[PDB]
């Protein structure tokens, strides 16, 4: 029991996050109100105060004498899905004859889709983010030419053997998901499930993922979070031999059942590696177009 | 009636006869997690006021040439008071923060600082000048500790983003002309329940000069920045020796 | 089997078509979702967030970019004479791309709506001063003097207590969308010019600095609303992204 | 259709419109959500809010 | 194998085969092969009128 | 026949589909099912028997593998000396790949949940003692000494007609779930360290053995849980099998 | 999956053929019609002017 | 020595919170561990060779020749079940041909 | 759906939910079963149980 | 840093000229006796 009275009226425990606002539906943009002309002293709408950190309130009606519209315009387009679902370039894998890549009939992609500027600069608005995805791999020969191969793609979660070789036993996928596909065939396509161990995949991790000194030989994993590490891509010719012709594959992620958290100032300098924000520091180049004078367009 | 207040929490107590508001991040007050979010099933230990108090770290000067710092938490705090041990001695750790950013000066000179909270704040480095070195960031600037470090390219933040839209973070102003201080109340952000205040910084402080500092010979020339901060609704879990990293 | 007959679009691959793909991991269940602060729902939800517009576009070299991020004002010779000018096209080149919502606005070919302008000033206290900020709807052309451009949308500016004050550029356009404006035929969608002039002067007394600065904050406002999906103008990537 | 509840947005307060063939829930249509919104959650997240006539600072 | 693709005022024209644009991550792409039947979509009334 | 069209996907064979296949023996019947004992409905039923957990896994030799199925303890010098040290982690190499835990948990990807270790004493009846077996939760690294130890989760068991002492190595994680932990990156998913103690000393009279043997079993709690499929790191097979 | 079997006609493009095909902007919604004066309803309409 | 596994539980090992767990069991049941298709044979209908140069081939209905498989349906000592069975056929080079 | 009843989990105590387009039942999907278990038949089958407070051997 | 960790209050100067400092009854007995050098500084209530 409880009987000391400051741990009676204690707040000690309540989970109950609340919260200052709470979203209303808005289907179309908002309606414009006649308005007439206000000589007022006292109110006054035009003035603001940006320390504060809130934008200003200040309306259309209150700085000018407006008239009626019945604004009708849909504000669908920009919710998350219709902003993300739509399918773009997020990973190649090329399968070579005489290269010195992979020149012996199969490849591992690591399941990375920062390697890409659009779908990255995208993405990288929000810092959490869960999602199911649709993924879809297009195959054929350097020249876009299409040939009568057969391919097998397998999904290789982290712990799962990553195959060392086009007749490598992992193949015999007993477990693990695979897809066999001619390049004959339309594009192979599937659906693929939130994933990660968190409640969210996050672009970025200000950490480390273990405990101990960070000497400099180990500052490579600073940002690197498993949580977003959901494995192997592996492909292969299917056969003992080697394959008659070269091949690319041309991965492209479709996400849907979008939800995001965060939101972040958007990339402004050419990105340069996958693992981090590293930036050319010899060439920091503004965000935008410049002039010559202020005075001047 | 705005312009005026007092924050009081644990033994410790913060008045402002200049103050623009307090800003709630994310509209929404810290709170304790609760059974459902929970996963870790050890009950955890709410020291409460030893820990959920006012803590004032650091002193900066701003100077007509200042670039402006940056501060993580809660690396801030792993060192510092019983919260520091509770953070030390348990493997999980979660917290919101009130931060309170003080500068004053005279009603002669003239300066405004952006402080905002920006989460996941993960640094880069120039990549040797030309972008073709593979650089990363020492443990030293990641984690620069309660002396927080200066920012190397305020512009991008050192992290190829624009500061011209942080403030799409919570954030206040300190426009000498207007206010003395910033404040602003965090709640927990992750995509867990609990972390390792040791391994991971859930968020970071920005204080950069956006409209630098001015003022005629003669006006006292030392005007100095003053980070307090507190936590709030402190949980910890899985206890176990003490740890610093 | 039934009676089927195979019509155009098949073996086709549309990036936007919205479709079922078989699950490769059957009865797999995700992780529970628990609270995160700041959920986004609507893009448009961003464009009301007011961030940092450069008026002042013109340093370029490495260490004088922040000054881009503020525009000056001083004691002038009381001729109403001209502080600064810049088109208000919301995604066109120039200051505007400085801004979130100008960055968002680049992945839509078409917007409508009134946005808004607040100015923040910076100076010391014992300044004072008053600006007549002016929006010119399309048609007219830089305004010569302060006595043009005042015919058109304008505030006028009293320094004080309140920091800031917000001009409001109104949607006044002859279609319901516009899409970016940019020189040439393109143009028939701008929106207009928006002008700073000295209505009186910035006064000071001695002891105080004679050049402050004003910092421009930019946003949408509740009517604001974008249609019809495009790839950014920029890709952030010159190689392979190693 | 009765499946397996393992969508991302499962338990979200938008409701979607969906699409599917499969026992899995995921491998649904994106669909049309709920069109709400809560810009003042960024845009204006202030303890003590102030009204638009007012002097924001008294 | 061919890529089609819809480019809105605004949005990067490919300037080569190998342009970055391609990527398409937000504009509409339709890939298909001469084998296949003739790709077909449908198009809404996109003016601005 | 009905306008149909085909998407992408189309004559794929995806390994993990369930779909339906023309059936080979129209109205063939299957022979009865009759009962037969130890049905099992879900392999988490299997992760909750407890197996042998090869805490001494360091001879290899074939003549004495037997003996990595048991650790000893013996009369001391009452300094709180070490007796043995092993991870938790259940899905990592090392003891508890000797548990059909271990094993199966190797077709997961992840997983969730407390785990649970008994310990049984086999010295003979004259024999007592009392151990101090800790598990220390990430983060803490291997314990120099007993003091350090006992600053974690920690049972501390005395030997009498009860032969065994149970462990629980509760889920404490930052995570909901835990993917394999190993070394690199992934450690990030370790469960921590278990560490034996002598909290007194083994205590025998004149005419019993100085030296007994402990015996270790390992499980899952009733929280317990895997997800994501996955195929296991062994494929026992060198060449083809005849 | 569900037993079909393809008739004459499949993969043909007639160009009268009244069908259905794939939107290439989902959520789209066009501009709105305003009253516009003349509208014409059918090609009969214009026979007796 | 009982012979059963110890019943002893968290809430009485250590002091504890409360947690409601909603992790899925769904995917440890047999038919999720096992309705994934896995390699279970081959056979070679090579021309110029030992083996099968005449154009047939019979395969012994044994799925016991491929380790992953085997591994896997080796964990119980009885099974009952009906299967779906995809055979992938091509030269050997993974070239399709008419045939 | 009125077929045969030859699937091989026909009079199971498990409740499966599945699909399928053909007279015979084994040719239907593999679809999703009743979530029951029995951890007792192989972790404590055990003549006479004892509780957790209790001394085992007694 | 230090004196920061005990009972404190931060003082901003402005209209209201003052500001006050609660040194709050923080004492192992319900009463001290003069506290001084010595035995007796066991008294002792703090610094300021
Ligand atoms: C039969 C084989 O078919 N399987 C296809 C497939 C496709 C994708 C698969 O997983 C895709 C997971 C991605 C959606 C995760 C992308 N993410 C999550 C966050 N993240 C990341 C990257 C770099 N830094 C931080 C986060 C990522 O790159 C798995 C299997
Ligand atoms: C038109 C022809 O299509 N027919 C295809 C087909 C495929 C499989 C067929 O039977 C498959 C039976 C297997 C599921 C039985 C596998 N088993 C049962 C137990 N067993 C075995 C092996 C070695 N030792 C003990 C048991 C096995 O190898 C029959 C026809
Ligand atoms: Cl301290
Ligand atoms: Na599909
Ligand atoms: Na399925
Ligand atoms: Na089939
Ligand atoms: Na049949
Ligand atoms: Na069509
Ligand atoms: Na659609």
């Amino acid at each position: 029991g409880d009987r000391v009275a400051d741990v009676i009226e204690s707040s000690i425990g309540d989970s109950v996050s609340r919260a200052l606002t709470h979203a209303l539906p808005a289907p179309t943009g908002q309606n414009t109100q006649v308005s007439s002309h206000r000589l007022d002293t006292g109110k006054v709408p035009a003035l603001q105060a940006a320390e504060i950190g809130a934008s200003s309130n200040a309306s259309d009606e209150s700085m000018i004498e407006t008239r009626c519209v019945l604004n009708s315009h849909s504000t669908a387009e920009t919710t998350l899905d219709s902003f993300f679902s739509r399918a773009g370039l997020v990973g190649e894998i090329d399968l070579p004859l005489k290269g010195t890549t992979n020149p012996n009939g199969y490849a591992n992609w690591d399941i990375d889709i920062t390697g890409y500027a659009q779908m990255r600069r995208k993405v990288e608005l929000f810092t959490y983010m869960r999602f199911d995805a649709e993924f879809t791999f297009v195959a054929c020969t350097p020249t876009g030419e299409v040939v009568p191969q057969l391919l097998q793609y397998m999904f290789v979660p982290p712990g799962a053997p990553k195959p060392d070789s086009r007749e490598s036993l992992a193949w015999q996928t007993a477990t693990n998901p695979s897809v066999f596909v001619k390049l004959s065939d339309p594009p192979a396509q599937v659906s693929v499930p939130f994933m990660s161990p968190a409640s969210a995949y996050q672009w970025f991790y200000d950490g480390y993922p273990t405990f101990g000194e960070h000497k400099q030989e180990k500052d490579l994993e600073y940002g690197a979070c498993p949580n977003n590490m959901m494995g192997t891509f592996s492909v292969r010719t299917v056969g003992t031999s080697k394959s008659k012709y070269p091949l690319v594959v041309r991965i492209y992620m479709r996400m849907k059942h979008v939800r995001a958290w965060i939101p972040r100032p958007m990339r402004n300098q050419n990105y340069l590696f996958k693992a981090n924000p590293n930036y050319a520091g010899n060439s920091i180049k503004p965000t935008g177009a410049s002039r010559t004078a202020i005075t001047t367009l | 009636s705005d312009r005026v207040a007092q924050l009081t929490i644990g033994n410790s107590t913060i008045t402002t006869q200049e103050a623009a508001n307090i800003i709630v991040g994310y509209g929404e007050w810290p709170s304790y997690c609760s059974d459902s979010d929970a996963t870790a099933v050890d009950k955890p230990t709410r020291p409460d006021v030893s820990v959920n108090r006012f803590y004032t770290l650091d002193t900066k000067l701003w100077e007509k040439s200042s670039k402006g710092w940056y501060w993580k938490f809660p690396d801030v705090l792993t060192e510092t008071g019983v919260f520091g041990q509770n953070a030390q001695f348990h493997y999980l750790y979660r917290s919101g923060f009130c931060i309170h950013v003080q500068c004053n000066a005279s009603k002669f000179h003239q300066g405004a600082l952006l402080v905002a909270v920006l989460p996941e704040y993960v640094i880069g480095t120039v990549a040797g000048g030309t972008g073709t070195e593979d650089t990363h960031p020492p443990y030293k600037q990641t984690q620069p500790g309660a002396d927080g470090f200066e920012l190397q390219h305020p512009y991008v933040l050192d992290a190829g983003i624009p500061i011209s839209q942080l403030t799409v973070c919570p954030h206040q102003w300190i426009n000498l002309r207007t206010n003395n201080c910033a404040t602003i109340i965090v709640p927990y952000i992750n995509a867990l329940p609990f972390d390792s205040a040791l391994n991971h910084c859930n968020f970071g402080l920005l204080v950069v000069p956006i409209s630098p500092l001015d003022y005629d010979q003669g006006a006292t020339p030392v005007i100095p920045i003053t980070i307090t901060l507190a936590p709030m609704c402190s949980e910890f879990a899985g206890l176990r020796q003490a740890v610093t990293q | 089997g039934f009676p089927t007959e195979l019509k155009p679009g098949t073996n086709q691959f549309l990036t936007t078509d919205d479709g079922v793909s078989a699950p490769i991991l059957p009865n797999f269940h995700p992780t529970p979702c628990i609270h995160i602060p700041g959920e986004v729902r609507n893009l448009l939800e961003l464009c009301q967030v007011e961030t940092i517009l450069e008026v002042n576009n013109v340093p370029t070299n490495a260490t004088s970019l922040m000054e881009r991020l503020r525009f000056p004002v001083s004691a002038q010779a009381g001729k109403g004479e001209l502080c600064a000018v810049f088109r208000a096209d919301p995604g066109r080149n120039g200051p505007w791309q400085s801004t979130l919502l100008g960055q968002l606005c680049g992945y839509y070919t078409q917007w409508s709506g009134s946005l808004e302008v607040t100015f923040m000033f910076t100076g010391s206290f014992m300044a004072t001063g008053k600006m007549l900020i002016a929006y010119t709807p399309p048609g007219g052309p830089l305004p010569k003097d302060r006595a043009t451009a005042m015919l058109g949308t304008h505030v006028i500016w009293d320094f004080g207590l309140q920091s800031s004050v917000t001009l409001v550029i109104p949607w006044i356009s002859n279609t319901h969308y516009r899409a970016h404006a940019r020189d040439g035929v393109f143009d028939y969608y701008t929106t207009g010019l928006v002008s700073i002039w000295y209505q009186t002067n910035y006064v000071v007394p001695i002891g105080a600095p004679n050049t402050a600065y004003i910092i421009a904050l930019a946003a949408a406002q509740k009517n604001f609303t974008m249609k019809l999906c495009k790839d950014a103008s920029d890709i952030l990537q010159t190689g392979t992204i190693q | 259709s009765h499946e397996n509840s393992n969508s991302a947005t499962e338990g979200s307060t938008i409701n979607y419109t969906t699409i599917n063939y499969y026992k899995d829930s995921y491998a649904a249509t994106a669909g049309k959500q709920s069109l709400k919104q809560d810009p003042d959650k960024f845009a204006n997240p202030v303890k003590d809010i102030f009204t638009e006539m007012a002097a924001p600072l008294k």
